[PDB]
């Protein structure tokens, strides 16, 4: 296992240092120095958060890849609380971003009030409030066990059930409720442009109007093709854990190194927005 | 960019019937009105829904017909008089993508003739 235990923490090393610079610089500058536009930045400025969150709780998987864990119960708690908040916060936000977009494009005369509303006094209680009570499991299960030689820093469920239980609401809630909020969206959205001749009632409005949804398509198109192949992964593995599928024990450590490499792969999302305004920002 | 020509023109005989064409090609997303003028005087526009617009001075007078596969504008000319010899310009409205904005355009010109 010398090639996973080597690629593993250089690729937790690197999305930590590209996560900090990006997050921060995103984060200073749309905080203090003023350059938020409009809602989409708002939101924006929430996924950063949650990503530097997440990006700073990075360097203790990358050494409890390495070596050992010699950090403690309760750091493993915290950090599974983090990741688990970072996770849902970003999976959702992405959803308020493409609801704030249909809203914009598909009723443009009096948005104004469903617009401002939604995102000053109800994405909290829509991202963050669930996403902290998700968390429960989380301080009740993160433990440090004191297995052979090294220590484990994971959940352990008391029984299977629960695990493929949480497995399977993971799966369902990050990747097929904002799924289809944004497929319904973005469906109509799509029908729309190619359909009205002239959006609100302006050739500037409507030039703002493409400018400004382009980028969120690309960033939700970027975001779900990272998420997707490890989502594939943890199903096949669950359809592993009930009775279905049943193949040579060498099935079963290709599933496991699929699972932990593309995971290694998929925590890349965390440097999305500030790519995307590096690309866009001239 | 996409490419308009305009023809039909030449010298023709009082009362005679004739079809000017207007086709565009190229890097062409949506046409979504097509229409001739003459300062810019609006003689005739059909939308991609078929809502002519026709002129005040050619109410009655003129016909407009479009065909989307070849993205062609024909008029159907009848009934020449004297004052309506001059000169006109295909004007057309397409877009290059989804995200970019509307861009206008405009033809070569036809000139139209009648026998005095
Ligand atoms: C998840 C699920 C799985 C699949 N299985 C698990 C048990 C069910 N499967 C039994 C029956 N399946 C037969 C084959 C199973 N092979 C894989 C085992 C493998 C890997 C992961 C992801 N991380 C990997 C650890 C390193 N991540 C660092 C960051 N992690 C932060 C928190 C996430 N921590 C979870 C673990
Ligand atoms: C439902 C679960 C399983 C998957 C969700 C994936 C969604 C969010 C992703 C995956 C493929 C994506 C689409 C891929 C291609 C196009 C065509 C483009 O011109 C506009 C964006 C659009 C329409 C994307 C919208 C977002 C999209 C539908």
């Amino acid at each position: 296992a010398n090639f996973n235990k080597i690629f593993l923490p250089t690729i937790y090393s690197i999305i930590f240092l590209t996560g900090i610079v990006g997050n921060g610089l995103v984060i200073l500058v749309m905080g203090y120095q003023k350059k938020l536009r409009s809602m989409t930045d708002k939101y924006r400025l929430h996924l950063s958060v949650a990503d530097l969150l997440f990006v700073i709780t990075l360097p203790f998987w990358a050494v409890d890849a390495v070596a050992n864990w010699y950090f403690g119960n309760f750091l493993c708690k915290a950090v599974h609380v983090i990741y688990t908040v970072n996770l849902y916060s970003s999976v959702w936000i992405l959803a308020f971003i493409s609801l704030d977009r249909y809203l914009a494009i598909v009723h443009a005369t009096n948005s104004q009030r469903p617009r401002k509303l939604l995102a000053e006094k109800v994405v909290y209680v829509g991202v963050w409030i669930p996403a902290l009570l998700l968390t429960i499991p989380d301080f009740i299960f993160a433990n440090v066990s004191e297995a052979d030689d090294r220590y484990i820093c994971d959940r352990f469920y008391p029984n299977d059930l629960w695990v493929v239980v949480f497995q399977f609401q993971h799966i369902m809630v990050g990747l097929i409720l904002p799924g289809i909020v944004i497929l319904s969206c973005y469906c109509i959205i799509i029908s729309r442009l190619k359909s009205v001749r002239l959006l609100s009632g302006s050739r500037e409005k409507d030039r703002n109007l493409r400018r400004i949804t382009r980028p969120t398509v690309i960033l939700i198109l970027a975001f779900f093709a990272c998420w997707l192949p490890y989502y594939i992964g943890i199903s096949i593995d669950s359809f592993i854990l009930l009775e279905i599928i049943k193949q040579g024990c060498e099935f079963e450590n290709t599933v496991h190194k699929w699972i932990s490499i593309t995971e290694a792969l998929a925590f890349f999302h965390c440097c999305l927005n500030p790519i995307l305004y590096a690309f866009l920002g001239a | 960019q996409v490419q308009l020509q305009e023809s039909g023109g030449g010298l023709v005989q009082a009362g005679e019937s004739l079809r000017l064409s207007c086709a565009a090609s190229g890097t062409i997303f949506r046409l979504y009105d097509m229409g001739w003028y003459r300062q810019r005087e609006l003689v005739a526009s059909i939308t991609s829904g078929g809502s002519t617009k026709y002129g005040d001075s050619v109410k009655g007078r003129f016909t407009i017909s479009r065909d989307n596969a070849k993205n062609t504008v024909y008029l159907q000319m009848s009934s020449l008089k004297p004052e309506d010899t001059a000169v006109y310009y295909c004007n057309a409205e397409y877009r290059t993508g989804i995200w970019e904005e509307l861009l206008d355009g405009w033809g070569q010109g036809t000139q139209v003739t009648v026998s005095s």
